[PDB]
């Protein structure tokens, strides 16, 4: 539903907009949420990462902004994929223009 | 009964007006749509027999592009169609052209709709104008429409939250020109002109925010959290009411000084909420630092004349008291010997509503501090010398002329500014 | 009236959107006729025919 | 809807011209049959600038193709975009201009010039409301200089409050294409002087330094220099079209850059211009796209900046920024170069801001700057010129179209007198 | 947040380099593409010391890599780790120093190391806090120890109080590389005393030794070196990058260990370096990793430690370890050892340790001496110098290059200065 | 009402508060969070809005690793972020770097958070400076910091917990030289210094504890069992109280001599526990044991001046004074002849709570006893001449000197501490 994808675009402008606010900003959000020692990003990692910004959005969008930055399949977000997905600009924008598609 | 007609002119002044009718809907639960699921909307929001609620707002522009961009954005079915007023050609930062040749007919038509938005409030506390000082749309037009609203409407209180260049830090090159252009014509038409700069805010969003990259979307939500303090006494009671009336005759000690620096207290993010205690002394310290005032310029140059605080929330009158005493008692602080009193003090027992989706926190506790200083006359010297430097080589002043005006307007708007520095100097000294 | 009334700007809208902008626009239509328009404007789709 | 004209003219504009045409389609989505297949609403929502709608969904841009010989415009109707032009816009002769500018403007041009009229005063009477012309020529050319500079003549007469924009191919410094550039590049100026509200300089030799330095290209033809003219000449107007966190039209842009009226010659520049090897490499930052603009070699220009000192500069950037950003790093610019920098303006930047980058990339900025540098390049196609004009090499050409030998020397003067305006201000100090 | 810079210089300095920043992507878990792929926190905690923050998750070496030919880095970049690197960051010529210490410090160098000096600032202006550079180079070589020397006086100059580490390859004693390395090493070793604040020296046959005598490897070919000093290059840094114990910064380490300014040259060793057959054999044990530290063969330099007195001795153990078991080892090795051990300073050791041990180890250990036995390498690099300088053997080439007789005399003078001063603190007496 | 500020400065400092301050949450019941599930907190923790307590400490660092460990660790929801100040460079055991050219800003904002805290506190006991003699961090900046506290607060008793060099066994170079100055620095700016050497605690370890591998953390929990049992009596009430400003008055019979050797009983394992009877006069003769003494130094050379007892758990005033008594009839301890009683003696009736994962036994009874002694001259006496070792040929001090000191300062300083060693012989002697 374009509302959805609308809903998608605007959330993952909004994060990619609170980070990205100072250099390395994404870097200390990322190492900030996980608990634990390895860099992989769990669900629950990423809902209290989430729920610490101060963002109000459901746990299924947040499974659907889980789901589409990349996991490989895996279920656990690489610091790749999450730079790749909330860089300044790129897919964010594309999505959040891109209101026809 | 106590409504406000809001005015926005300028690409600067829709921008905030985008955040402030934002925050106005999310603080009076009213839904973009325009419907609720009593009565304190009535300050901004007229309700329909259909339960649709339709601000009290003019969306001024001569490019239909800002304009366009409400149209178009999550707030289409809440603004009146009309009430968005769009011109055909932009001013292109000529305060001419913004005040002689395009802004006449589409000032003309806003004033038939501001006097169609007045006649449906049985009281009037008056008007809120949002323009950008630096722009011809902003300038010219919005001086026009002041000084039309002046001559018809009269008395009542023409507030206007106007965006001055910053010191060195600017987007324009003809910006000395139409600001001191427009200065000149709001001198004497607007009652309380609340100054503000973005390299201030810019500053403010960086240190006290942690945003290393501030955007206009956070200026103008800073700008609609100033504003919304200002008006939450007209519609949510507090202890010590402050109204708009009140604050002229509690601020402005001359009428021709009524210019105000405003500065709002805590600015925290999520991150930062809940870590320090944050009580009534320590924001209105932090009120009272000049890094968090919304002007660049140092209060401590110049003197206070007198200081309105507004308190959001859980305020407690005896706390508030022991702060300004605090105040009072400190040194660095230094008011007029004329005013011994100087503070204008004000509660009000609704706490500021956060935005969603903002970088400001949930606080329980709010200052929004309005003080008319000495210490402005720094600005208007800098844009003195900045207007000189150019009009001494006379560049740039053939556009003005094109589109009706005369170097006898500029040497009158230098002429009145010099005037009101010295006014400041006389009322600094003793 | 249709951009208005379409909240994602996806040039798209349902039934009860048209006909809500038909009936705005004139307050005789009923929503029979804009859906048969909207067939005759696109065939095949599932709604959300381009305004 | 503030709709602009465009027109091409002569060989070099004329490509210009569609290189410029292929690109807006490509950026509005909209298919060379005019169909538009673009899927975002923010291209249909202010396609009206350049493009109207014919009786199905086709879009057409308001483009005015002229010429004196046909082959040109029938590669340009061969080319890929060559069937989204209205066929009643291409205007052309039989014979054309043999690079002789007294041709193109007296003898062979003043039949064509009403056609050429009145096909533009139809394509200016059905817009809504007109933000102004632009014309794609290249000066040092017969029909495209002669026709250009009596087109716009005609077009300041008719529509003087209009704008009036101007992408004038400069002949190169060093390695010069034909004969008698000088000879049509001085008469040019001289117009342009007069009559252009705004005027961009285009160097060929320019555009091939920046193709062999910052894009890195090994043989590049005429389609590359094209395709770089046409993304700035996007870039200028991307802000009309798009909206913009902090918009600006081509009257802002003009009342921001043009300090007096003679003083409206400006060189330009596109960011991010990147070689394929470092594209994954380069760090897409507004602090990069300031180093890169504000660098010499990023110029169209021929003239170097450095020589010169920046009376103006605009900035218009494209991507979702932060305002703060590009404003420090723009001030950062000025307070580290402020010996590059007029002093009697404060604030010699004027910054727009765009929130729809161009297709592809994530961000872009397209830089305009009014600097003294031009002035080098006038005093050269003045020594050329002047080289000539002594023995009268080639005159009888234009002589014989029946020109006086004063228009020369009138010229001359005026662009002298332009020149010296130039260094007045280079060397001008505040109080 | 403290950041370094590192610099390879000439072949053998960029081979080391490679070799260097293969082993740090692999301690900080970045495959060859820049990607983090370490699943380990720590890892990123301070991964900007040595790397940048690309536009992707890609990171890159904060490395600049110089020459005067292009065939190192053609290989290097070609290597498994070549792609990390910014290809901005390569600097080099076309014609290559021919071993020749003129060559790369005035003729040819001098032409780049403007190019070098503008990537040095580019680098380092990035950097929120500068601890300082690390140049990994070899003395004995045109290219490496000329452009080497003449960007450390240049940094030197441009940060005096940023710290400059320098990790030379200094030529072996028995066998020699090329015929002019007593030349080159003579004239780095002057530039080195009077500018590079910390000085590691390394000698291939030393490293032939112990690879062949306590690694026991049949055929070493230079990675193997390269490895033992890339993992000595990377723990002498470790407690920058990763928690410590009791964790010691470049500066503590050069306060602790300088007792005066010219005596800053070390010798230094890896432990635990284990044959692969004795590997189930051996304990790995705190007094084990101290034994193999203090052994004469462990040195990496050619100079036994038993000629000489060690004025000081740091030790940056990697691991969980007891800090008594440290110390008190230590504190037993000089009792022991007391005649190796200068008197006048009541304590001979700045241990230090990290929680963090390199990948595979348990525990490790970097052991960096300050010992007065570098004194016989610097009398043999006097004992070549001097008889090739008195039949001016080799010299017309660095005559040709424009460099004085006098550079010479004063660059052995300076080194016979160092020798003494190594000799009368060896003797020296207390009270 | 009780309040004391806790500083800890430089790596050994910081490692040192996380153990004491993991006691004190251990011991008043406050999750590492910051929330407990009467007001016996408030000599270390200030209980905010939510409910939370925060510590009244601030921890102090030119180097960003060991702070950063905190905001990472457990405890980083516990103290107040801004209370946790990193440097960007470390002072690399310059005692020059950490005084002189570091120092100074993070000094000033140490100060700013310092002046926040004690605004903070009803009364204020005093400071209690924690750091590490013998390192740039530990020695330069806490010496300017402890100057800088006597001159603006005053009157505030100011304890440094300073760990000292050990006689052979150490870990730096310049510790003899970096030792030295901050010994002549805090020679007139602390009000009791209590001397800590890690060989002494490492043999404590070893024999009391049978740990083989002692380490810093090992350490670091008994030090903070020490500086607990010491303030247990301004948490807890019991018999016998004492108190902060009676430790100088019971303690320190001339200003000088405030050099405090400090050592701890029992110091058991679990397997060793419940095994002996640890009575009250066992304990005290193991406190007065040499190898009790958490520094390197015979106490049999010297003389006692004064012994102030700690004690926690079930102690009655007959069990303290049998064992005192016996003591003083005892032959081998020898107290000085001007001082008659020497003896301080404070019940509390809160036992040692012991830390999970500790080595430490549960133990109804303990003993801090706290003495100062002419005996403490002899590890300065060690000090004295390791410095001027080095001092003759002036080994690295042209690192010292390179950030702003002088032959002169290094001159002043041992001749202080010779002076000092005047002072212990005059006052051993009758
Ligand atoms: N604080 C703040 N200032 C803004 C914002 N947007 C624009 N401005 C200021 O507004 C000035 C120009 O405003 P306008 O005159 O309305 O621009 P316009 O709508 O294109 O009209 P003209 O420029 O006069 O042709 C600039 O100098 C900016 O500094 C904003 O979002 N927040
Ligand atoms: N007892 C004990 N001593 C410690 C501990 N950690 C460090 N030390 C001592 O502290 C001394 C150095 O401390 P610092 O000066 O703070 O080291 P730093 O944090 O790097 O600061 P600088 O060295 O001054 O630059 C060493 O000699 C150690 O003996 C600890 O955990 N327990
Ligand atoms: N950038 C660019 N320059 C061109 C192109 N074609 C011609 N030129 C240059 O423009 C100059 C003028 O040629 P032109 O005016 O088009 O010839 P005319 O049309 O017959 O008057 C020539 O010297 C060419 O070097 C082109 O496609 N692109
Ligand atoms: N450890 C090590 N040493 C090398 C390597 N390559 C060369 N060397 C040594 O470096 C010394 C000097 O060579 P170099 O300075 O690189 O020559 P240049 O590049 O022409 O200046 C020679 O004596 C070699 O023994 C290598 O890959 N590893």
């Amino acid at each position: 539903t374009f509302e959805q994808a609308q809903s998608d675009a605007l959330l993952t402008s909004l994060m990619s907009t609170k980070l990205n606010q100072y250099r390395d900003k994404l870097r200390l959000i990322f190492r900030q949420m996980d608990g634990n020692r390895n860099s992989l990003i769990d669900r629950e990692e990423f809902i209290r990462g989430i729920a610490k910004l101060r963002i109000n959005v459901s746990k299924a969008q947040v499974e659907r902004l889980f789901d589409l930055c990349d996991v490989d399949k895996s279920g656990e977000l690489d610091y790749e994929e999450f730079v790749n997905r909330f860089e300044e600009n790129g897919l964010a924008s594309a999505a959040r223009n891109q209101t026809r598609a | 009964m106590r409504e406000v007609i809001s005015i926005h002119i300028g690409q600067a002044g829709i921008q905030v007006g985008n955040a402030c009718w934002e925050l106005y809907c999310l603080e009076h639960g009213i839904q973009p749509d325009g419907q609720m699921p009593d009565d304190a909307f009535n300050t901004f929001f007229s309700e329909t027999g259909a339960g649709k609620h339709v601000p009290r707002c003019i969306f001024l522009d001569l490019e239909p592009t800002v304009v366009d961009e409400v149209r178009t954005g999550t707030y289409r079915q809440l603004f009146h169609p009309e009430q968005l007023i769009s011109g055909k050609e932009d001013a292109a930062n000529n305060f001419a052209r913004g005040h002689y040749t395009i802004g006449k007919e589409i000032v003309d038509l806003a004033l038939d709709r501001i006097r169609k938005l007045a006649d449906n409030c049985t009281g009037l506390q008056g008007f809120l104008v949002f323009n950008a000082v630096g722009g011809g749309t902003g300038s010219g037009l919005g001086s026009l429409l002041l000084e039309r609203l002046s001559v018809d409407y009269g008395k009542k209180s023409k507030l206007g939250f106007t965006v001055y260049p910053s010191p060195q830090v600017s987007t324009a090159v003809v910006e000395p020109y139409n600001s001191v252009l427009s200065t000149h014509s709001l001198l004497e038409h607007t009652d309380v002109a609340v100054m503000l700069d973005n390299e201030a805010i810019y500053d403010i969003c960086r240190r006290s925010l942690d945003i290393e990259r501030p955007t206009y979307t956070n200026l103008n939500r800073l700008i609609a959290q100033v504003i919304s303090s200002l008006t939450a006494s007209l519609r949510f009671d507090g202890a010590l009411n402050v109204d708009i009336t009140e604050f002229q005759t509690n601020l402005v000690p001359y009428p021709r000084i009524h210019f105000m620096l405003s500065s709002y207290a805590p600015i925290i993010s999520a991150e930062k909420a809940y870590h320090e205690q944050l009580s009534v002394a320590e924001i209105t310290n932090a009120a009272f630092e000049p890094a968090s005032m919304m002007v660049k310029c140092d209060p401590r140059h110049g003197k206070y004349m007198a200081c309105c605080l507004m308190y959001r929330g859980d305020v407690v009158p005896k706390d508030v008291n022991a702060s300004v005493a605090t105040i009072k008692t400190k040194r660095t602080i230094q008011f007029v010997d004329w005013c011994p009193t100087g503070f204008k003090c004000g509660i009000n027992y609704q706490p500021p509503t956060v935005v969603p989706g903002g970088d400001l926190a949930k606080v329980q506790r709010a200052v929004c501090m309005i003080s008319n200083s000495t210490a402005i006359g720094e600005i208007f010297s800098r844009l003195d010398h900045k207007f000189d430097l150019m009009y001494a080589k006379r560049a740039f002043v053939h556009w003005y002329v094109g589109e009706g005006m005369e170097e006898g307007e500029f040497s009158e708007a230098r002429e009145d500014l010099a005037a009101l520095e010295k006014d400041f100097e006389e009322v600094g000294a003793e | 009236v249709f951009v208005r009334n379409d909240l994602t700007r996806c040039g798209q809208l349902p039934v009860r959107d048209m006909t809500r902008c038909c009936q705005a626009l004139v307050p005789g239509i009923s929503e029979r006729q804009v859906a048969a328009v909207m067939a005759v404007v696109d065939p095949n789709s599932a709604g959300g025919v381009d305004y | 809807m503030r709709e602009i004209v465009h027109i091409q003219g002569g060989q070099c504009g004329n490509q210009i011209g569609a290189k410029f045409w292929e690109v807006v389609s490509d950026e509005h989505g909209i298919d060379p049959t005019g169909t538009y297949h673009g899927d975002s609403d923010l291209q249909l929502e202010r396609i009206n600038v350049y493009f109207n709608e014919a009786t199905g969904g086709r879009y057409v841009p308001r483009a005015i193709l002229m010429d004196l010989e046909p082959g040109t415009m029938d590669s340009v109707r061969s080319g890929p975009y060559g069937q989204i032009f209205r066929p009643d816009n291409f205007v052309f002769g039989q014979t054309g201009a043999g690079n002789n500018w007294a041709k193109g403007h007296y003898t062979e041009g003043a039949e064509l010039i009403d056609s050429v009229l009145d096909v533009v005063r139809k394509e200016a009477e059905s817009c809504d409301c007109l933000q102004g012309f632009q014309v794609c020529h290249s000066l040092g050319g017969g029909t495209g200089s002669g026709m250009g500079t009596l087109l716009i003549s005609k077009i300041r007469e008719e529509y003087p409050d209009r704008m009036m924009l101007t992408f004038s191919v400069v002949p190169s410094p060093k390695v010069s294409d034909t004969v008698v550039e000088p000879y049509n590049a001085t008469l040019s100026v001289h117009q342009l002087v007069e009559n252009a509200d705004e005027c961009m300089v285009l160097d060929n030799e320019a555009l091939y330094d920046i193709c062999f330095r910052t894009l890195k290209l090994t043989t590049p033809t005429f389609g590359d220099l094209n395709h770089l003219i046409s993304a700035v000449m996007s870039g200028i107007t991307c802000c009309l079209r798009f909206p913009g966190q902090l918009n600006a039209d081509l009257r802002k842009l003009a009342v921001n850059l043009i300090p007096f009226p003679r003083l409206h010659f400006f060189m330009v520049g596109f960011t991010p211009l990147t070689s394929r090897g470092s594209q994954q490499y380069r760090a897409l930052t507004v602090p990069e796209l300031t180093q890169q603009m504000w660098d010499a070699k990023n110029m169209m220009c021929a003239a170097d900046p450095r020589h010169g000192r920046y009376l103006t500069a605009s900035a218009l950037f494209r991507g979702r920024m932060s305002t703060k950003e590009v404003d420090e790093q723009m001030l950062n610019v000025q307070n580290k170069n402020s010996s590059y920098f007029v002093e009697w303006i404060p604030n010699n930047v004027k910054s727009s801001v765009c929130d729809i980058p161009p297709k592809g990339l994530k961000m872009s900025a397209t830089f305009i700057g009014n600097s003294t540098a031009i002035q080098e390049m006038f005093k050269r196609v003045s020594e050329q010129f002047t080289a000539m004009f002594r023995r009268k090499a080639f005159l009888h050409w234009y002589t014989g179209e029946g020109m006086d030998e004063m228009e020369f020397t009138e010229a001359e003067s005026n662009m002298n007198d332009l020149v010296s305006e130039y260094q007045q201000y280079q060397d001008a100090s505040a109080e």
